[PDB]
């Protein structure tokens, strides 16, 4: 199975040039695979009171990372794709209205939930020596929706600022809520644990 | 008495663990100087004796 | 004299006036000290699977190479080679191997009574030893404390 | 450069670790993030070979790649398969000290260090204190704030 | 037979006797803040001191370099003592190191570890069990300091264990940058251009190579020293808004002074602190890795998860077998005896023979002391296939 | 590519890992005309199209 | 790079496989040295050079 | 052919058969490198060598 990893790759490789200019953008990926499904687990919250989301993101977080580092274990993947984040909900109408395009909120998230680089102050070299060097250190990706609201778009004139807030509706939610898994008619995720080849 | 030294030898290089590994070359060495010599002793030794 | 600014008067803002330009360091944050005596201190990490020993050697041998090119006034030692501490470790069983040698001769010697005689047997030792070094040389295991 | 340990850990430390987190054979994994530098050495079960087990690596970091902040794909991700234990460490010192640390630190990079890595056995060979010759631009805000 | 048993019960139990490497690894840290200056001052020091030992022939120092993380500390400094040859020195390296403890350890009060050096982290050395605590849940590394402190106490209070160390550091001083966003905005500034500019000044920025030497070289942008020297630098530095107007980075931007862990370490994907413990002469290694274990289930259960590294993984997942291989070998020996013999009964007295030379050896070992270091548990292989010899001659 | 569907911009710190921020329209997208005629784009003389 | 040599500004489909799109300069004006006279750059303040 | 056109002074040219190993030296020649560490121009570095 290695052996005809390593070939194939090469062969990727050989051909850069043949290759449209996108794909070389981000990279083909080379990977030993494999389609047999040794068992299918699916973790069901009994209470009923844990959302699909929180269950596969419970489960990603937690249980799948340890059973992706048990051996023999192919890839390991729970069917969902749910993972959180930090969905806006853009308004068009309001867009419109406040003036602004998607873009420019596209652009304010860029900048605004990032997280940039800061020195060390009080290192060499130095004239006068000082007795400690302090590191700088800064948060700039914002953890919370209610923060991703405050962002702001624009000053707008008059010193008030107009918000993300004032043209979407930022929330929490799964990248895909397009599929969805079940247990004897109950709600779960399914995780499927490939067995690695030999 | 090579088989016999031999026979004691071998499983204990068969032991599991990385210990096993240790105790496996020096097992295997004894065990093949043991062959190794019994050869000689039957060839070498009577025709120069 | 990168500009830049191109100043309302023809005159051309440059780095030379807002800053001081030299060529030095990267990065100032680490020095190395040999015996007091200032130097530059060059760590070899071993890559996995490589004996050490036969590492070491060939880097001393490029060393020696690249010491005969040397730029006047500069000098190589190497201070710290955890490989020195096998080497005589492992010598260090090698001469037992010579000294028992020599010890059992002598019980020999005492026993048999007849200088010839003592002979049969001196000559079976090494002639069996040699061998199991061909021995491991098969199987691939290698020369450490433990078979020697 | 210029990062806080944190953000380290956040920004490039994580990406790359989930990327390997299903590499074959791996035992277990350890990241350290410090200000400036990231080091994440994967360990592997016994008998692992050496190569495939960098080359899986390899494979995997390069999703991770793009995930990067930009100063960090501009230097060198690096898997080299050598612990980071040190064999041996070599010095090379001024006799005349006529020169300078950053000359002598640039005369090993630039020679002394390049055959050592080519050396079979070395995994990695890196020299302390990061003295490489580099254009330094020294601002003064001062100056900067006067002229604009 | 009684007598062996007994000897296997008070025989210690080891892996490797430690035989003096002949150099010395000094690892000197300064105050968690301290900067290179102070750091190669100290260290100077201790060379000078080492040079005048008659004892110690040279030394090697890679100063602002940690050993275990591998990473560029400004306040750590690694000295590597090379002793003499083991001839030429009367002193062992225990001895020397001694001296060396009394004489700077005690008066420079800088923080200084004497450990020997070891090939192998794990293999080289023995009960250096350096176990992993890897929080499952987030909490401040701050918290994490505390709750593994408490566990260090707990294994203090433990009955064996050894110099039980934790290398997580939560002290070094931090300047925690708050960024009012509406002020920022107000002076119409983007984000990236303050920090590009804090990073251009402050810190060292990499712009493009230039050449020399037949070589590229980077170009680094960096502030006078002076000017990034303390806080409150941010008042001297300008960024034009949007506008003409320069704006001081102060009036966005505040540093406050806080305590953060220069070296944020991770162990499988989970935040992590890294117990380092070494077994008390009265236990044997294993005994004190499943008390350790114990500490941390203790004090760390709820949320910190235990995990193992090195010689210690290797030992706690090793499920070894070979334990009836033992008794095989010997099974193997008592049919291979009873063929050559002819007879059933006859190869049970070359058996009985061979735990003759194993009492004198777990005799002379728990005389002189030695443990039951592989080395012994090998050499008994030697004496049970010699005792054989002379019992299948003597009994054919 | 960001009103129709699902645009990722940058990374988020929830639970200790980094997460999506994906941006969309909301329920603007359910008829094919309606959502033609109700987005609007800035030109460069900044007058909406 | 544009005039001069050859500029390669992005790739158009044919017969099912992208093929680059190259934009350089006839090449009588290419041909000798005062090539570059010919060469017009518009600066910022909108004023061809 | 060498004899055709060793009267052709505008075209430099050798004739060669086709080489009896694909990769030799049959002219057991040697080939060296003289590596240049001062930065030189190629320029300078050829009058050196």
């Amino acid at each position: 199975p290695d052996q005809a990893a390593i070939d194939v790759n090469n062969r990727i490789s050989a051909a850069t040039a043949k290759l449209p200019e996108a794909v070389k953008k981000l990279g083909v990926t080379v990977r030993k695979s494999s389609s047999t499904i040794l068992e299918v687990v699916s973790v069901y919250s009994e209470d009923s009171s844990m959302n699909d989301i929180d269950i596969y993101n419970y489960v990603s977080l937690n249980i799948l990372d340890e059973l992706k580092r048990i051996p023999g274990v192919g890839d390991a993947s729970a069917i969902g794709n749910k993972n959180y984040s930090m969905r806006i909900w853009l308004e068009p109408d309001l867009l419109n209205k406040f003036g602004v395009t998607a873009n420019d909120v596209i652009n304010a998230v860029n900048d605004q939930n990032a997280q940039y680089a800061t020195g060390k102050i009080g290192e060499e070299p130095v004239v006068n020596k000082s007795p400690q060097v302090i590191s700088i250190t800064m948060q700039g990706r914002l953890q919370t929706p209610q923060e991703f609201e405050n962002i702001i778009l624009r000053v707008n004139e008059d010193k008030s600022f107009l918000r993300i807030k004032d043209v979407a509706k930022v929330e929490i939610g799964a990248e895909q809520y397009n599929s969805t898994g079940r247990l004897n008619t109950s709600a779960a995720v399914p995780i499927i644990i490939n067995l690695q080849s030999g | 008495i090579v088989l016999v030294l031999c026979a004691v030898f071998i499983p204990v290089s068969f032991i599991s663990g990385f210990v096993g590994e240790i105790q496996r070359q020096f097992a295997l060495t004894l065990a093949i100087s043991v062959a190794i010599s019994g050869f000689v002793a039957l060839t070498l030794t009577p025709s120069l004796s | 004299n990168i500009i830049l600014r191109v100043n309302e008067d023809k005159s051309f803002l440059r780095i030379k006036d807002v800053a001081k330009v030299e060529i030095g360091a990267e990065q100032y944050n680490s020095t190395g000290r040999l015996n007091t005596s200032a130097a530059v201190p060059i760590i070899i990490n071993l890559q996995s699977g490589a004996n050490a020993v036969n590492t070491a050697k060939l880097i001393n041998e490029k060393m020696q190479e690249l010491s005969k090119n040397f730029p006047q006034g500069l000098k190589y030692q190497i201070p710290y080679d955890t490989t020195i501490f096998v080497k005589a470790s492992i010598k260090e069983v090698i001469k037992t191997f010579v000294e028992a040698l020599a010890l059992v001769l002598v019980v020999m010697y005492l026993f048999l009574k007849n200088f010839k005689s003592t002979i049969i047997p001196m000559i079976a030792v090494p002639v069996s030893l040699l061998g199991t070094f061909a021995v491991l040389y098969v199987l691939g295991f290698s020369i450490n404390l433990l078979t020697l | 450069t210029g990062a806080d340990a944190q953000t380290i850990a956040s920004t490039v430390a994580t990406p790359i670790e989930d990327a390997i987190n299903g590499v074959d054979n791996m035992i277990y994994m350890d990241s350290t993030s410090s200000p400036g530098q990231m080091k994440l050495t994967v360990y592997f079960n016994i008998g692992t070979d050496p190569d495939q087990a960098a080359i899986d690596v390899n494979n995997r970091i390069s999703a991770a790649t793009a995930k990067l902040p930009e100063a960090v794909k501009k230097l060198g991700v690096t898997v080299r398969k050598s612990s980071s234990t040190i064999l041996e460490v070599v010095s090379v010192y001024s006799e005349d000290s006529s020169m300078n640390d950053i000359d002598i630190y640039n005369y090993v990079s630039l020679n002394i260090l390049d055959e050592l890595k080519r050396i079979p056995g070395v995994g990695d060979a890196s020299a302390i204190g990061n003295k490489n010759y580099s254009m330094r631009i020294w601002l003064e805000p001062d100056l900067l704030n006067k002229f604009g | 037979i009684g007598f062996i048993a007994y000897l296997f019960k008070i025989v210690p139990s080891s892996l490797v006797p430690s035989e003096d490497q002949g150099v010395i690894m000094s690892i000197i840290n300064l105050p968690s803040g301290s900067s290179i200056h102070r750091t190669i001052e100290e260290v100077d020091t201790i060379n000078k001191n080492a040079t005048q030992m008659k004892e110690i022939s040279s030394s090697v120092s890679l100063i602002g370099f940690d050993l275990f993380t591998s990473s560029l500390k400004e306040n750590a400094a690694a000295v590597f003592f090379i002793l003499k040859d083991w001839s030429q020195r009367e002193a062992s390296s225990d001895q020397i190191i001694a001296q060396l403890f009394g004489q700077y350890a005690a008066d420079r009060n800088a923080l200084s570890y004497f450990l020997n050096l070891p090939p192998i982290p794990g293999l080289s050395l023995t009960g250096g069990f350096e176990m992993y605590a890897q929080n499952k849940s987030g909490k401040d590394y701050d918290a994490i300091q505390q709750d593994v402190n408490k566990m260090l106490e707990l294994a203090r209070t433990r009955k064996e264990l050894a110099n039980v160390r934790t290398t997580l550091d939560t002290s070094f001083p931090q300047y925690k940058l708050i960024i009012d966003r509406d002020k920022m905005k107000y002076y119409n500034l983007n984000m990236q251009d303050v920090f590009n500019t804090i990073s251009a000044t402050i810190g060292t920025y990499y712009v493009n190579d230039f050449p020399m030497l037949g070589k590229n070289f980077q170009v680094n942008i960096r502030a006078l020293g002076d000017f990034r020297n303390t806080q409150d630098a941010l008042k001297n530095i300008y960024i034009r808004s949007s506008d003409n107007k320069m704006i001081p980075l102060n009036s966005f931007l505040t540093l406050v002074r806080s305590a953060g862990p220069d070296d944020v370490k991770r162990f499988n994907l989970f935040p992590a602190a890294l117990i380092q413990g070494d077994p008390a002469p009265g236990y044997t290694s294993g005994q004190a890795i499943d008390a350790i274990a114990e500490v941390a289930k203790q004090s760390l259960g709820d949320e910190y998860s235990i995990a193992w590294s090195g010689s210690a993984y290797q030992e706690v997942s090793s499920k070894g077998a070979g334990a009836y291989a033992f008794v095989l070998g010997m099974i193997f020996v008592f049919l291979i005896l009873a063929a050559q013999y002819e007879r059933w009964l006859m190869p049970l007295a070359v058996i009985t023979a061979v735990p003759f030379a194993v009492f004198g050896s777990i005799l002379l070992v728990a005389l002189r002391g030695f443990d039951n270091d592989i080395y012994f548990q090998t050499g008994l292989l030697l004496l049970i296939g010699l005792s054989a010899k002379n019992a299948i001659l003597i009994i054919e």
